[PDB]
């Protein structure tokens, strides 16, 4: 049980994990604004990046 | 504004381009002017002052690279001593010492070679060192 118990419930864990990171998508995009601070209004959606 | 540049590298956006891009610089232009200047390592740290007048007149001063870089090329260090006074993971020597006296007399900031080193020193302990 143990053994085998662990070993599907650690498969399932890594199952669950491939799916998100959802962190350097908009991390690096908030340096660039942090950049571009000075080109910016609060009241945006969009941006323009390189 | 004070920057902390590689001698050879050039157009790092994210560092200047804001603290110059109020100013309104070329990030490369202005980063190979630094690299042509100072046409020296990459990965190296050179800091250098930028002064500019009202009328975008830009000049700078480069300096002597950091103790710090210096001996962390000495003792192999990527982070200072995790706590000083309680880990030394570095060593140098007060040849070391004299070595970077050598380096940075001209940048150093006590009028005598001791005080200069106390100084260097206090830094040293600043970055929990010991000496050889």
């Amino acid at each position: 049980n143990e053994r085998k118990k662990n070993a599907n419930k650690i498969k399932k864990l890594e199952k669950t994990l491939e799916y998100s990171e959802n962190a350097k998508e908009f991390q690096l995009y908030g340096e660039l604004l942090t950049a571009n601070l000075y080109m910016l209004k609060k009241g945006d959606k969009q941006a323009e990046v390189i | 504004v004070k920057l902390q540049i590689p001698a050879g590298k050039a157009n790092p956006a994210p560092p200047v381009g804001p603290a110059l891009g109020q100013a309104g610089v070329n990030i490369m232009g202005f980063c190979k002017e630094f690299n042509a200047r100072t046409a020296d390592q990459a990965g190296l740290i050179i800091p250098v002052e930028i002064s500019v007048y009202e009328d975008r007149s830009f000049t700078f001063i480069t300096k002597t690279p950091p103790a710090a870089v210096l001996l962390k090329k000495a003792a192999g260090i990527e982070s200072g001593s995790g706590e000083p006074n309680r880990n030394k993971v570095a060593t140098v020597k007060r040849d070391k010492v004299r070595e970077i006296a050598e380096t940075k007399m001209p940048d150093l900031n006590a009028a005598d070679v001791e005080a200069a080193m106390r100084m260097v020193e206090g830094t040293a302990r600043s970055m929990g060192i010991v000496i050889e």
